[PDB]
């Protein structure tokens, strides 16, 4: 199947019937017209614009925005420097320095992201194996200063102190599904 | 008194021509399915004295050059003429009455060239130089059917005072005996000022609001003056400011009408341009300022001088 | 006033990404290939996988194909609507633009609500797809794929029997057909200028090979005959989505092994291999064998395609991309001769220089 | 929606209504109720000024009266 | 009084200035795109009275979309000094504000803070449209916020 | 939406097809959000006999 | 009649907003008089009025209250804010607002959501949160 686009020159003996016709549509100009009328149509019609700040667009509860640590229910933060959340992370941009905690236990000293790296790409939502590193609805996050978005640990904890009301529902309709 | 009448023609196009800048934003929204301003005031009427106050208080852009007595002339020219353009336009009763106000259209019309021109000399870039040049053979062009166009039609009208076509409207228009010339004249309308599908300086820095108010300006002008010459307002005068009334909407129309070229069509190639007015117009034109010649002379009976 | 000579300066953009993957997986590496045709994102992405499948020697399952092939002709929708416009603009018409880029906002949606985000959907990866599409988004498809038929002949009323663009257009860059070939064009700017051709159906390779779908070719080689093909190919992947819509599979998604494809994210923590598989898979990866390709893909510009070439370590080793617009622009200089400015920019539109192909 | 650019209109569209409807009185004011009695070719200038010559300098008045 | 009402003056230069600003959006890159859907119906530019494509010398801020390659940044400063100097600056995307991916290349910038000053620095690989659109407004706050002439005064 | 019955009619004689039902954007019976959870299909090799990796 | 519908319909938009000052309030605050059935009135006055029947992008849209915590949110208006469980049903995510699904407490979620601080005091600083990883040296002040 090859489909001529423009295929329509024969020679049909162009009579005044219809040569004129294009004469028609010349001098007297319609298909101007044509293309003008149409564009009338839309002004009478509904503009799809919105009020942003009081009018926001849709999402879905999937969207890469910007990282949070989560936590447990039961305080203990969910994050354990497994060390593969930046050997995937292809912009390079973690560093996650760690530790005993002093309780035995096993938790970090260091975290970090440079969000003017982190091509917000979704790797290490999926690569963590608990949960732990999540990309969360917020963007907006502008900020007047490529400092303020290297985002160290104790932000991105209290991030994650706050839109866990909201993770823990978008999450909950994408848990048994990825 | 007299001060006052003009009082009463400036400003009243001042912001008119500001409105226009919007309502252009906001028609072409609509036609682009969007609304347009609506946060710097209710419903964006306040858009244009915001954009106004922003541009005068532009930091100083180092003037370069020329001796600037001629980056002060191209804009204060332009914009000049565009204000005295409108006075003889006879609105029921003309300000200045001008046996030959239609033929002072033209010049003043024409004679804005020169800021074309001398911004495109004083502005030491060689491209700009032969770039605001082309736009200048595209104006020139075009003035001679804006003549024709308007003088063969004014052969079945009697002296070229415009407040006899108020007289000569009287059970008619003239856009029903030459439908091509308004064609024809349209296009010439957009033609100077180039606020049209063709601008050719689309695709004069510091002072943008100079041309940004003289450009709009001409153009609810050269509105106005199709609808005074073809689509003409009645007059009936025991009423006369039913006319007015009646000016207002047809310019407002075949405003609006422009409006809706720019969000209908692209630009035009400056070749087919002159191929446009050189091949197809022009000798088209010529019949025609020679058919109405032929017409009374062919029809029964020339019109007066009074 | 007119031309004769003209160079372009090909490299404002370059950023040494062939280099920068020399030293990354393939899964680590893999959404640099959204950012080529950054205006087409999954067809790249559906190129790049495909190196990876022959050499691993995996066909992916029927309903990853499936769908790698539906976004991977609502892609094709996206560069048209990109180069149909912004070739319209910078020959002066805004208008259909703004028609569309409401038309378009609801096709990154369906990444958005698939994949994570809008744009940069690293959603088509090596072993299949990474993750399963939604309950209310198919249902969705068919509203918005009935009503967008209208929207583009609802443009096709206004501008192909327009005089600014008919004569703005055609005659323009005459290409010659065996001319094409010596600088291999091999995308829309042959089949526009008859020689018939097409990957999908001349080397077809995922499910293509069940649609009953054609070919809009062009003769007359002028650039609204290339714009005509651009049109139709676009109502022609309705035909194919209408096809390619129902009679989706019910099936698996990321490919059955574990070392090609990470696991049930459920089933990683419970069955001890799962979650090793994902322990290795997002540090070292696939370890492919040695070997090489040159895959290949008509994206709405052309014959985009890759020479991967591979190591027995987990990362690559020189891969390659072949921006189909790169022999394009190099044409640049020999179809503009004896033609002025102006159409000038129409030659970029219709060359569709979606510039990160054109930039590495 | 498609109407709230109205506002731009008909602010615009009570603006030129005034150069047509005020001149127009501005004229009529000063020439006493008549209009500007318009000049157009010599004729009308010695009916003119001959009225000026008639009564107190401005010209849009004595008529029958005298005699 | 003077100083209350030159603070209610500033509320009013910076108010023209804010309520209508002309842009030069760059291309270069897919971060490029976003701006078009900015400009697009949905979340438009030009109900704030942002205009969409305005020349650079009469600019009065810059959106800088995409990568910025050691090629490109004079032709980028060289306009950077030809806007009037009131000139603000917007950089979208990761690949602006320090080169997300393509920090460590050579053929690049590690952000185009490292050529030319920034007002608002905005995030994203493809920053959202909106995400933008609230970063646009946060520079429309950036300087409804500061104070010229009350600080003249004061000198 | 709100087309008052004359518009419609407008719209269409100055396009031409009847676009009310064809219109541009969405207003309702559509993605009706929160989908019931989904139980997902298996694999193969989820079969526990003749199951190798030689075999695959 | 048609036309007059509208009217009869169109009438209410403006007197359906409490007095004059609660309409034009609206009015230069949002620029959107809408009737809207209300579901919200968060904690620091956030509303959330909702319609079905406008398209996709406006059935839900919220009003802001003034008196944020100290930045006065009449002009000044966010999108950082609308705090974490309206986000979510505004964005059109989800469909059952939160207050006959509400999001779990878990003892140490925030009480008061912080919005975008962009160069005021109260923001972020980058640390070198890594415990100086060296330990030099003492003198003893001893002399010899
Ligand atoms: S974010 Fe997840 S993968 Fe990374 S160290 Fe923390 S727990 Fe491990
Ligand atoms: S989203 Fe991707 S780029 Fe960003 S931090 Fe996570 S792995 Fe790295
Ligand atoms: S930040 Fe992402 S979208 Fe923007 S230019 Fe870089 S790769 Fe492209």
């Amino acid at each position: 199947t090859y489909k001529y686009v423009n295929k329509k020159e024969q020679e049909s003996e162009v009579d005044m019937k219809s040569a004129t016709d294009n004469a028609a549509r010349i001098l007297m100009w319609t298909e101007l017209i044509r293309g003008l009328g149409m564009t009338l149509s839309y002004l009478f019609r509904e503009p799809a614009t919105i009020n942003y700040p009081f009018e926001k667009g849709p999402l879905s509860p999937r969207f890469r925005g910007e990282h949070a640590l989560r936590r447990y229910p039961s305080g203990e933060e969910r994050c354990i420097a497994c060390k593969l959340c930046e050997a995937i992370c292809p912009a390079q941009a973690i560093t996650i320095e760690a530790e005993p905690r002093a309780d035995g236990s096993r938790r970090t000293t260091r975290y970090d992201i440079d969000m003017t790296k982190c091509i917000y790409c979704g790797f290490c939502q999926e690569a963590c194996p608990v949960d732990a590193i999540v990309e969360g609805p917020n963007f907006e996050f502008s900020t007047e200063t490529h400092e303020e978005l290297l985002y160290n640990k104790e932000k991105l904890l209290n991030n994650g102190d706050k839109w866990e009301a909201e993770i823990a529902a978008n999450i909950q309709a994408d848990y048994l599904y990825r | 008194m007299f001060f006052i009448n003009i009082l009463t023609l400036l400003v009243p196009i001042l912001i008119a021509m500001a409105f226009l800048t919007l309502v252009e934003r906001k028609i072409l929204g609509y036609m682009q399915l969007r609304k347009g301003p609506n946060i710097v005031g209710p419903y964006g009427i306040l858009q244009p004295f915001a954009d106004a106050m922003k541009l005068f208080m532009k930091e100083p852009m180092r003037p370069l050059t020329t001796s600037m007595s001629l980056f002060i002339i191209a804009p204060t020219l332009s914009l000049t003429l565009a204000l005295s353009l409108w006075v003889p336009l006879p609105m029921p009763h003309p300000l200045i009455n001008l046996n030959l106000g239609i033929l002072f259209i033209l010049a003043t019309s024409s004679l804005s060239v020169y800021s074309i021109l001398w911004s495109g000399w004083a502005s030491n870039s060689k491209y700009s130089l032969f770039g605001a040049l082309r736009a200048v053979a595209q104006t020139i062009s075009y003035e001679v059917t804006m003549a024709i166009i308007l003088l063969s039609v004014l052969l079945m009208n009697g002296s070229y005072s415009l407040q006899t076509l108020i007289t000569t409207q009287e059970h008619m228009w003239l856009l029903l005996p030459a439908w091509p010339m308004a064609m024809m004249w349209f296009i010439s309308t957009l033609a100077e000022t180039n606020r049209a599908p063709f601008d050719l300086t689309e695709g004069a820095a510091g002072p943008f609001a100079l041309f940004f108010m003289a450009e709009y300006t001409n153009i609810i002008l050269m509105n106005a003056l199709t609808t005074i010459i073809f689509l003409g307002p009645l007059y009936y005068i025991n009423l006369p400011e039913l006319y007015s009334t009646n000016f207002m909407m047809e310019a407002l129309l075949l405003s609006s009408t422009f409006l809706w070229i720019r969000a209908s069509y692209p630009r035009f190639r400056y070749d087919q341009l002159m191929h446009l007015l050189w091949k197809n117009f022009l000798p088209l034109t010529l019949a025609l300022c020679m058919w109405h010649i032929s017409l009374p002379i062919f029809t029964a009976g020339v019109p007066p001088y009074m | 006033e007119m031309v004769r000579k003209c160079d372009p300066h090909i490299g404002l953009l370059h950023r040494g990404t062939e280099k920068l993957i020399e030293y990354k997986t393939y899964l680590q590496a893999l959404p640099y290939f959204d950012r080529l045709d950054y205006v087409s994102m999954m067809c790249n992405e559906q190129a790049y996988s495909i190196a990876v499948e022959k050499l691993l020697n995996i066909q992916p399952p029927p309903r990853a194909q499936w769908i790698r092939v539906l976004f991977g002709e609502i892609t094709r929708i996206l560069n048209h609507i990109m180069a149909v416009t912004t070739h319209a603009l910078d020959i002066g018409a805004m208008t259909p633009f703004f028609w569309m880029f409401e038309e378009r906002e609801k096709m990154f949606e369906f990444y958005e609500r698939v994949s994570g985000a809008r744009m940069h959907a690293a959603y088509i990866r090596p072993g299949g797809v990474h993750q399963d599409l939604p309950l209310g988004l198919l249902d969705d498809i068919y509203e918005f794929s009935k009503n967008f038929s209208l929207r583009i002949d609802e443009v096709e009323e206004m501008l192909t029997n327009n005089r600014i663009w008919r004569n703005r257009t055609v005659d323009i860059g005459v290409v010659t057909a065996e001319d094409a070939l010596n600088y291999g064009f091999s995308g829309v700017m042959l089949r526009g200028s008859g020689i018939q051709w097409d990957l999908r159906k001349t080397q077809p390779y995922d499910v293509y090979d069940q649609v009953e779908f054609d070919v809009p070719i062009g003769s007359r080689g002028d650039c609204y005959d290339r714009y005509l093909c651009r049109v139709e190919e676009m109502r022609q992947s309705l035909r194919i989505i209408e096809q390619c819509l129902n009679k989706m599979p019910p099936g698996e998604i990321k490919v059955d092994d574990a070392k090609v494809s990470p696991p049930k994210r459920a089933e990683m923590k419970t069955s001890m291999e799962s979650l090793i598989h994902h322990f290795k898979l997002y540090t070292e990866g696939y370890q492919v064998p040695p070997g090489a390709t040159y895959t290949a893909i008509e994206a709405p510009k052309g014959e985009f395609g890759v020479y991967l070439v591979s190591d027995g370590s987990s990362r690559p080793y020189r891969c390659k991309i072949k921006a189909p617009g790169f022999a394009h622009l190099a044409g640049l200089d020999k179809m503009s001769k004896g033609h002025m400015l102006a159409d000038v920019v129409a030659i970029i539109g219709t060359q569709d220089i979606v510039f990160g192909e054109i930039d590495r | 929606m498609w109407f709230e650019i109205l506002p731009g209109l008909a602010i615009m569209g009570v603006c030129l209504v005034i150069p047509g409807v005020s001149t127009a009185y501005i004229h009529k004011f000063t020439n006493g109720g008549k209009e500007k009695r318009v000049a157009r070719v010599q004729y009308q200038w010695y009916l003119m000024e001959r009225d000026r010559r008639i009564s107190g300098v401005n010209r849009y008045y004595v008529s029958k009266g005298l005699e | 009084r003077a100083e209350y009402v030159v603070t209610k003056l500033d509320d009013l230069i910076n108010w023209a200035r804010r309520s209508s600003l002309w842009p030069m959006t760059f291309g270069l890159a897919c971060c490029a795109v976003e701006m078009m859907h900015m400009a697009a119906p949905r979340y438009d530019m030009d109900r704030f009275g942002v205009v969409f494509r305005a020349s650079p010398r009469q600019a009065d801020v810059m959106i800088v979309a995409g990568t910025l390659t050691n090629k490109m940044a004079p032709a980028l400063r060289k306009v950077y000094d030809q806007m009037p100097e009131p000139r603000y600056v917007v950089s979208m995307g990761s690949c602006a504000n320090g080169g997300g991916y393509y920090h460590y290349s050579y053929s690049v910038v590690r952000g185009c803070d490292r050529i030319v000053p920034v007002d608002i620095y905005v995030p994203g690989c493809p920053p959202t449209a909106e995400a933008l659109l609230y970063g646009i407004l946060q520079l429309q706050r950036k300087i409804k916020r500061e104070q010229k002439l009350k600080i003249w005064y004061r000198r | 939406a709100s087309a008052t019955r004359v518009i419609q009619k407008l719209r269409n004689w100055a396009s031409g097809q009847d676009l009310q039902a064809k219109l541009q954007l969405r207003y309702q019976e559509i993605a009706k959000r929160t989908q019931p959870p989904p139980k997902l299909p298996v694999g193969p090799s989820h079969k526990l006999s003749n199951n190798y990796y030689c075999t695959r | 009649m048609e036309l007059v519908e509208v009217l009869k319909r169109g009438v209410q938009q403006v007197t359906g907003h409490g007095g004059l000052r609660g309409l034009l309030r609206v009015f230069f605050r949002a620029n959107d008089i809408r009737i809207g059935t209300l579901v919200g009135e968060d904690k620091y006055g956030n509303k959330y009025y909702e319609d079905n029947k406008q398209f996709f992008g406006r059935h839900r849209w919220v009003i802001y209250t003034t008196e944020m915590n100290g930045k006065n949110t009449f002009w000044d208006v966010d999108g950082s804010m609308v705090p974490p469980e309206w986000h979510r049903w505004l964005h059109c995510m989800t469909d059952d607002p939160p207050t006959t699904n509400p999001p779990t407490a878990r003892k140490f979620i925030w009480t008061n959501h912080k919005f975008n601080v962009s160069a005021t005091p109260e923001q972020y600083v980058p640390y070198s949160t890594t415990r100086k990883k060296i330990h030099e040296w003492v003198p003893p002040s001893t002399p010899y």
